[PDB]
């Protein structure tokens, strides 16, 4: 809790630096019960982990295919070789099971710490649980851990929050000019002075809906102007 | 200390927290008086299961006029009945008000007096209709699942599930019936209008709830 | 403990593992009474039996009988014995038999003598499980198969609703349907089929008649709460 987000300001009563990454920010007081602050945590946890990962996917598919769009990537037309125009209900199908089961699992680790750290078929292997929101074992395998691990969990914690900035910063910037992050990035460096976020708030390149084998998905944008 | 409809305004004192759906909402005192507000605990749950039993009946025969099944609207659905089917209105009418009466007297009199209706007067049956509290009857034939009894606080529970979804659903009938004054069509209609441009197609947009445009 | 529906739940007060098949589920608290949970325990048994040999009789008929349709079969078979008389044998057959079983329930330790012949009479045994004449050849223990009994009761009863509604959505056999699904996996699920967005509702039609004549009548076939379908 040292070296806090601001240096005039003081930190709540319920951070006290024993969560990584605490600089005791809490301006709204959400965390102001414990149970909150436990579920903010984890969900921050997940937040974070699935904007990393989504940077993650976003950059590489960028540098390494930059034909797709990511923003239309989800479609079928756009997927790979051998998904291409596949059956989306079946492939929603397959994510809807096998993300409830793991997510069911994760939340009653949530409910009841140290319950749900066990193989339910294989009646020999659990995970263990230094503390909520950090499995380990099979989830850790190059062994990372035992080591400091408060200051890997200030590491995630940190390039995740940055993650969650950065992902919501890929979104807008395909939502304002139509392309991907480091398109971005080029089209910035090709006219500093001309092509950057003034002239392009005001502009939403999202169509109003889309057509993926026959449904019509709304398709919004984060905010008002030019459909 | 207590969920409040109006917070900092603290409850009046008629309202404690004793029965379900206590947010302490009576600006006017309606249920200052005990027994008054006794017979009102009646005649809020009886709405609201009237109108849960409404709004759901609404909801699902909309359901089935929209994906096009051969359903009338809540509207329309009563001429539909009575032509469709050879059903004198007049007849079914008080049909329907006799047996409403009598169900609707023996809640009366286990009003006045509680302990009635269960000395075996109606049919023999005594203790199907003895009465559990104000507005919960209870018993084998309006509780066959015996769900207020067993756990307490699961009964509790679901009486505060009952009044919320209660008045929820007089809520969702009476926009039921503002709808169709305004809009002219079924509620679910008004549902797919707003979901396909929830801006410019609302009550703002329609002309006669905003008068002045 | 024992095993729970959800691995690190606290299960309900009233369920404390003494039934067979106690695992726990019973968020809705339907089973906190104690007489009424007896009845729910007797109605479980019952359906699951009825579900396990409905599956099994399906099953089999589409196996060794594959042109027949079993959501059609009652009017595909067209027995001598008539429509009213067969009614009539199993309503009055089916009558005795559950107002004995019904007796049993009301009063457990009644109906136990064969009535004609005065000689035969079950053991004293519990609710919902008679014994004797009932069951010769028990193979192994009581408790045990009791379990066994209720989990392939309530998966053959979820079997059987996954029966009807795809006998309803695709108006194929369970087998059939099941062939539908190997032969294309990401194309014919549920999910494939239908889908309900904030602007559009696709629920897939249903190959089932809304009526059929069955000998000079209109029968009405329907499929079971089609508009809420998704
Ligand atoms: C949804 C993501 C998410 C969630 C759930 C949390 C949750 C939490 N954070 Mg983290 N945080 C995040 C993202 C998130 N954070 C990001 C992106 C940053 C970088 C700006 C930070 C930076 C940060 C610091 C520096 C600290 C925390 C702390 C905390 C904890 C206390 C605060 C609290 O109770 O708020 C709970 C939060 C929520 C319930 C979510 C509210 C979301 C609102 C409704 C919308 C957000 C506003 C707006 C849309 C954001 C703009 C996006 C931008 C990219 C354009 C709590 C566990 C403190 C801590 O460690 O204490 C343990 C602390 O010191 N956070
Ligand atoms: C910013 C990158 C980053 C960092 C530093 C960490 C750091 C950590 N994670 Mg997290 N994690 C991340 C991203 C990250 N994670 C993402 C994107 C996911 C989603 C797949 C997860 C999912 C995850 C789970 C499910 C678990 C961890 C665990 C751990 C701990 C041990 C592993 C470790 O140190 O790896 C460090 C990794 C790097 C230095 C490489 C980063 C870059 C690569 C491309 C440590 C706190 C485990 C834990 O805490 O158990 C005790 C655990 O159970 N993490
Ligand atoms: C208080 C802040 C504020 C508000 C409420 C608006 C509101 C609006 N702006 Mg403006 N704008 C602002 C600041 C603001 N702008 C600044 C600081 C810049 C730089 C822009 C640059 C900008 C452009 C370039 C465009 C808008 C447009 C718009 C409209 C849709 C977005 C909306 C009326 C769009 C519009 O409708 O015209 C448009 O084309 N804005
Ligand atoms: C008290 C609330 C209430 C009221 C007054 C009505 C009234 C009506 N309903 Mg609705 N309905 C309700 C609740 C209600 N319903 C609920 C909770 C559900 C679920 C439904 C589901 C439903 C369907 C699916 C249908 C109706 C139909 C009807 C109509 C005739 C019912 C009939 O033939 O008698 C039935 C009498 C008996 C079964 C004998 C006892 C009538 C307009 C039918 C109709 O034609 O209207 C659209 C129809 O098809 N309702
Ligand atoms: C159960 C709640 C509920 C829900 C989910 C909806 C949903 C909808 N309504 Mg309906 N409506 C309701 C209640 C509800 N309404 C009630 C109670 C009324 C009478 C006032 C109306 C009157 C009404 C009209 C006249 C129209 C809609 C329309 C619509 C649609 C667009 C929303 C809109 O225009 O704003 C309407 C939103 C509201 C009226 C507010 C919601 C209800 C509030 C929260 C209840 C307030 C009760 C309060 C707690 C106690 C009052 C006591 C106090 C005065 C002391 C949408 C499908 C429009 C439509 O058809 O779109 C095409 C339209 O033209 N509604
Ligand atoms: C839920 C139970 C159930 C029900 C309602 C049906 C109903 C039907 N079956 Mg299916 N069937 C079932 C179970 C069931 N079956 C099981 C468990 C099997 C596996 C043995 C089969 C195997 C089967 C085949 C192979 C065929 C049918 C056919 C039929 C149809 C005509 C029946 C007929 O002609 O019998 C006529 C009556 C008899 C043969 C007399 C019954 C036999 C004796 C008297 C035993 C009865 C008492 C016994 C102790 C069982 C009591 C326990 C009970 C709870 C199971 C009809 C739609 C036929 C069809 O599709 O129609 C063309 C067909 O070909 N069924
Ligand atoms: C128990 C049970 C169940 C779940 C069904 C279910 C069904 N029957 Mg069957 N049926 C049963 C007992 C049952 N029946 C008995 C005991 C008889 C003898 C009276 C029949 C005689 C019968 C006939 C004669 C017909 C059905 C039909 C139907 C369908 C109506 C929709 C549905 C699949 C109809 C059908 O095949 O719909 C397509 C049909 O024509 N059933
Ligand atoms: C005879 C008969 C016939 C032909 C119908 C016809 C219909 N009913 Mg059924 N229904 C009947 C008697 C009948 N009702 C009785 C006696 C009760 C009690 C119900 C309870 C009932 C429910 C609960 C529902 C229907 C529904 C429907 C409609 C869609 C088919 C379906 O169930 O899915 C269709 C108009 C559905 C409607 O669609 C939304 C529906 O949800 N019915
Ligand atoms: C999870 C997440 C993103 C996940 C992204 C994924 C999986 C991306 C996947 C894809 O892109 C790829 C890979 C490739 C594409 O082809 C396909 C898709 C699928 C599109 C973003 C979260 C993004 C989350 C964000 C931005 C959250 C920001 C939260 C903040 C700022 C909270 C602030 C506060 O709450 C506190 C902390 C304290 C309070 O007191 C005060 C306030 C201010 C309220
Ligand atoms: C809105 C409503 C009551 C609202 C009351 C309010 C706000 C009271 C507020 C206050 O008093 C308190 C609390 C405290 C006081 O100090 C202050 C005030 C402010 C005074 C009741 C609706 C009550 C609504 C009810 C009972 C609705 C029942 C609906 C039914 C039966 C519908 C049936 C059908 O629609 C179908 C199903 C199919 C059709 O085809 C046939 C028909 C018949 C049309």
């Amino acid at each position: 809790d040292r070296k806090l987000w601001a240096p005039g300001v003081v930190a709540p009563e319920y951070l006290k630096g024993d969560l990584a990454g605490d600089y005791g920010w809490d301006p709204l007081g959400l965390g102001a019960d414990p149970t909150a602050l436990k579920w903010y945590r984890q969900s921050e946890l997940q937040h974070a982990r699935w904007a990393m990962l989504g940077v993650a996917g976003v950059l590489v598919q960028e540098i390494v295919k930059p034909d797709v769009y990511f923003y239309e990537a989800g479609l079928p037309q756009n997927l790979p070789e051998p998904f291409t125009n596949i059956n989306m209900g079946g492939l929603l199908a397959w994510e809807f099971i096998l993300m409830h089961w793991v997510e069911v699992r994760r939340w009653q680790d949530y409910k009841n710490f140290g319950s749900v750290n066990e193989d339910p078929i294989f009646k020999g292997n659990k995970v263990p649980n230094p503390e909520m929101g950090y499995p380990g074992g099979i989830f850790d395998p190059f062994g990372f851990s035992k080591g400091n691990l408060k200051e890997l969990q200030t590491k995630e914690i940190k390039n995740g929050r940055l993650a969650m900035i950065a992902y919501m910063a890929f979104i807008l910037q395909a939502q304002a000019t139509g392309k991907g992050p480091l398109a971005a990035l080029s089209a910035h460096l090709s006219n500093p002075f001309g092509n950057n976020i003034l002239k392009n708030i005001g502009t939403c390149t999202v169509p109003h809906s889309v057509d993926v084998q026959g449904l019509t998905i709304p398709l919004t944008c984060l905010w008002p102007g030019s459909q | 200390v207590r969920p409040v409809w109006f917070p900092g305004n603290p409850p009046p004192a008629h309202l404690d927290g004793s029965l379900a759906g206590d947010y302490g909402f009576d600006p006017l005192f309606l249920g200052q008086e005990p027994q008054t507000l006794k017979w009102y605990v009646q005649a809020e749950l009886v709405h609201g299961r009237f109108a849960m039993l409404g709004a759901a009946g609404i909801i699902l025969t909309s359901i089935g006029a929209k994906v096009g099944l051969g359903f009338p609207e809540w509207y329309d659905a009563g001429k539909v009945v009575v032509e469709k089917n050879n059903i004198d209105f007049p007849t079914l009418m008080v049909i329907q008000f006799y047996l409403m009466g009598w169900a609707e007297t023996k809640r009366w009199y286990d009003f006045k007096n509680p302990g009635s209706q269960a000395d075996g007067s109606f049919l023999g049956f005594t203790e199907e209709f003895k009465g559990l509290e104000n507005g919960y009857p209870g018993g084998r034939f309006f509780d066959p699942m015996g769900l207020s009894r067993g756990d307490a606080a699961k009964y509790q529970e679901y009486k505060q599930k009952e009044v919320k979804n209660g008045r929820l659903a007089m809520i969702a009938c009476l926009g039921f019936a503002a709808q169709y004054a305004a809009t002219g069509k079924g509620p679910l209609d008004n549902l797919a209008d707003h979901l396909a441009d929830p801006n410019h197609v609302n009550f703002a947009t329609n002309g006669v709830s905003i008068p002045i445009a | 403990s024992r095993p729970l529906w959800l691995p690190g739940s606290t299960p309900p007060a009233h369920l404390k593992g003494d039934l067979p098949g106690d695992f726990g589920f019973d968020p809705l608290g339907l089973g906190a009474n104690a007489e009424s949970l007896k009845w729910f325990k007797e109605s479980e048994l019952v359906h699951s039996r009825w579900a396990m040999a409905a599956v099994a009789g399906i099953l089999v008929q589409e196996i060794v009988r594959p042109d027949v349709f079993w959501y059609n079969a009652g009017k595909e078979v067209e027995s001598p014995l008539g429509p009213l008389g067969l009614l009539a044998v199993e309503f009055f057959l089916m009558h005795w038999v559950e107002v004995r079983r019904w007796q049993d329930l009301r009063k457990p330790g009644s109906v136990d003598q064969d009535p004609i012949f005065s000689q035969y009479k079950l053991p004293p045994h519990e609710v919902g499980y008679p014994g004797g004449v009932f069951a010769p050849f028990i193979p192994g223990d009581l408790a045990e198969l009791k379990v066994k009994e209720i989990k392939n009761g309530r998966l053959a009863m979820l079997a059987f609703v996954g029966f009807v509604m795809a006998a309803q959505v695709t108006g194929k056999g369970p087998i059939a349907a099941l062939q539908e699904h190997l032969a294309d996996p990401w194309g014919t699920t549920i999910f494939s089929k239908a889908a309900v967005v904030p602007g559009q509702a696709v629920a897939p039609p249903c190959k089932i008649p809304a009526s059929v004549s069955y000998k000079g009548i209109e029968i009405p076939t329907p499929c079971f709460l089609q508009g809420l379908w998704p």
